[PDB]
């Protein structure tokens, strides 16, 4: 059992979703998300006559304001019985210390913990901006469908009508489809991040390959983001006007591993779409009596006396991240 | 025999 | 209701227009802009004989001296019912204080306010140096067209005749067009800032890509400006003689978001073009009886007693920023 | 015979394999490698219901956990009968000293020793990520094949079907093959390091030479790595999206020298692939009674009394470095 302050990572490397589209964090002192409580977009046009001023403007009463945040509280043991991750030859005598082994093993345990919540949050993000629906579900828990409201024109499919696979691999240009799906996106699209084989049949067209610019032509901080997360986001290059990226991230589930992304999917939208990170109550007596009922995360190291007389690291959170405008992204399944 | 014991030529502090 | 002095930002990050071309602020004690009153360029050549001296020289009577400044006075509520932006873990106990929540929420409210007036001012700037016309307009207000006088050769179009899209993507050099449009600009052009796809088809020509220098070769403080506003101005690099920039700034309107820039446009001119920031009267009894009738901005925090018995933050301004020489920039719509 | 602490090099210059892909060192107190003992990738998805928590999660029992580490213990003599490497004119009077000659000759001897183990380890690495098979072999020792499990699609060949040599040297683009081999690599490929003539026929295609960017466009620390090891890794430049490198390292065997790399080979994978450096027991009484049974390397200087009445420097190690994901790299023999 070590203090709360032993929670230093400086490792925030989420794959460009919770850090770039979903910056809009709202931890609450209350259980649910109350979209009426969030101001979101403000009623933002009307003025008043040059004699007096008008009424009082409020948070404009969101129609649906009741969903259950994913209160996730996992834990692990940091029992000093293992040989640990030994960074090359930094004096294993301190590993021989139970104190250093226990502290850096709580380091390792907790980092596994937040990357676990981060990967489940990224699955929530990919569900969110791929269908507008999120499955708040788990065993011994009712499945609540949390819908931002993704429209039908945001779910139009490439296989409908003519498929890119069922097209000329040399002369056909899918740019026409690119603006066709981008027009009904309530904004400009500046990233065309694909799943791998989706980008494969996208680039199979020649027009794509002599239309794209392999050069840097550094447009924004997206190159810096790729250099940071050189793991699963791949900056293919410029398609001229728009940036071409491929995400091949993978989640390692209970017995097997598989990619986050489905077979062939796309979301057309902006890099500055508004993403909410509403956070529920944290059900920990420590959190309430020290005021961490409204926060992002909560770690603790703590000893059980009695039957499971041991010591554990416990991580608690409650995210219900969504997208403010589901119509911002057009979600297309590809050929 | 001077092999197993060797004095450098320098100030005594930096030679010891 | 908190005092006037609670208006500390130190956040002036306008996108290189009102800070670099339009430094020339003229807040007035009078309603309109009186270009005859502004000296502008001074009659600046003639001397007198070596016996006596000549007549008195004045502000040389601007022909048109009557336009309506955009007196913008929005407001918001800072009602202490929200959970606020919580910067990571700086003692949320003070957020629990109504005093600290109210003061930093008036901070947040007012900063939204000046960035709102800044973004509408940037739309005014982009209209100004893209067509020489500005639409002083709003509901319950007559639309006044404020024209600096942009000439026809400053509005000549690339699609006229031969288009860059309708050219050789490999051998054609658009530099010829670059000096063709730069010659009738009443000066030297040293920034070639494009909108994104405009720069895309500009660089599609090979001659561009082996003529441009990707290196720093730090010419001026424009690199510092880009480092400051790494958001939407992108320093592509050197084209050799001239700097290549791309602006992809976006305004988030009432229900949707879209870029400031049109599809494919260009303005050729100097970085030291003269920009006027004439400012009208501020219609606030506080402003008049304390002498802020001639200023840039005016904040206030204030309580309404009675029907809307509440408390608000009110921001008032009246900009009518224009360009002294509309002929300084040649405005071209691209292929 | 000089003490253990006389083992100071500060010279770690392995060719980007054991330092960049294979950082994951696991020295053991036990003879073999027990992949079941290594946690490797952790079962990393499942949570528990918001009522109680679930079972205990372990190291997920690697199927094969028994291979023989390459316990390498060579030695040399540092007999003070040679004239040594004389760095230019740093007072050869100390070389005339048997003490200084013996200490810097044990320096030279031992550095030869770890660079020997490093070069044999690099041959192990090149076998590993070129076929997934490693030959744990030596005279008076059974040859154990240590297989990570490289799949067939990771061993698909360029000569199969159409060869790059048997293609148009001007119009054909091998980028199509690049993504063809990269798609079945379980991730993104960001280095295309070739052996010399492999890169030669790669670049023989024009499309390659006007698609590649010779410029720095410094992407990552790989330029720093090349500046460090300017010997045998050659940063050709940017191919646009991906980095182009060539390795021409050479090992100098018993009577002759020859390159590490085969004639024309390629491995497509990430720069952050997981590489294990499991290390076996160190069979030295000194190592056991001072606890260096679980470490990287062990030097010693020591005198033999009797028939070989002399003094030697002895270096002992036991690496069995492998790759966690053999499917991470696609190994292709070229045209």
């Amino acid at each position: 059992a070590q203090l709360l302050a032993a929670n230093e990572q400086k490792f925030k490397f989420d794959p460009l979703f919770l850090r770039l589209f979903f910056r809009e964090s709202y931890p609450f002192t209350t259980e649910k998300v109350y979209l009426s409580q969030i101001p979101g977009l403000v009623n933002m046009a009307l003025y008043v006559s040059p004699i007096v001023s008008g009424e009082v403007i409020r948070s404009r009463g969101g129609s649906t304001s009741e969903f259950t945040p994913g209160y996730v509280k996992p834990k692990h043991e940091v029992n000093p019985q293992m040989t640990l991750r030994r960074l090359p030859d930094e004096d294993p005598q301190n590993l021989a210390d139970p104190a250093y082994r226990r502290r850096r093993i709580i380091m390792q345990n907790m980092r596994d913990e937040e990357l676990a919540i981060a990967q489940v949050e990224e699955m929530q993000a990919v569900s969110a901006v791929l269908k507008g629906k999120y499955t708040m579900t788990g065993e011994a828990f009712d499945p609540v469908e949390v819908d931002m409201g993704r429209s039908e024109e945001n779910n139009i499919t490439q296989s409908g009508g003519t498929e890119w696979s069922k097209r000329d691999k040399s002369t056909y240009d899918p740019t026409d489809d690119i603006e066709a799906y981008a027009l009904n996106a309530s904004g400009v699209v500046n990233i065309i991040v694909f799943d791998p084989k989706g980008w494969a049949l996208f680039r199979s067209f020649k027009a794509v390959k002599e239309k794209l610019d392999t050069r840097r032509g550094s447009n924004s901080e997206l190159e810096t983001a790729v250099k940071d997360l050189g793991k699963a986001v791949s900056y293919k290059g410029m398609y001229g006007d728009v940036a071409i990226v491929v995400y091949s991230g993978q989640y390692v589930e209970n017995g097997v591993k598989k990619n986050f992304l489905p077979d062939n999917t796309m979301v057309l939208g902006n890099t500055q779409a508004r993403g909410l990170r509403t956070y529920g109550c944290i059900q920990d007596a420590d959190a309430q009596r020290e005021g961490i009922n409204a926060s992002a995360r909560y770690p603790k190291n703590w000893v059980t006396t009695g039957d499971p007389a041991r010591e554990f690291t416990m991580i608690q959170s409650a995210p219900l991240m969504l997208l403010a405008d589901p119509d911002e992204f057009v979600s297309v399944q590809l050929a | 025999q001077l092999r197993s014991w060797n004095p450098p030529s320098e100030s005594v502090d930096a030679a010891l």
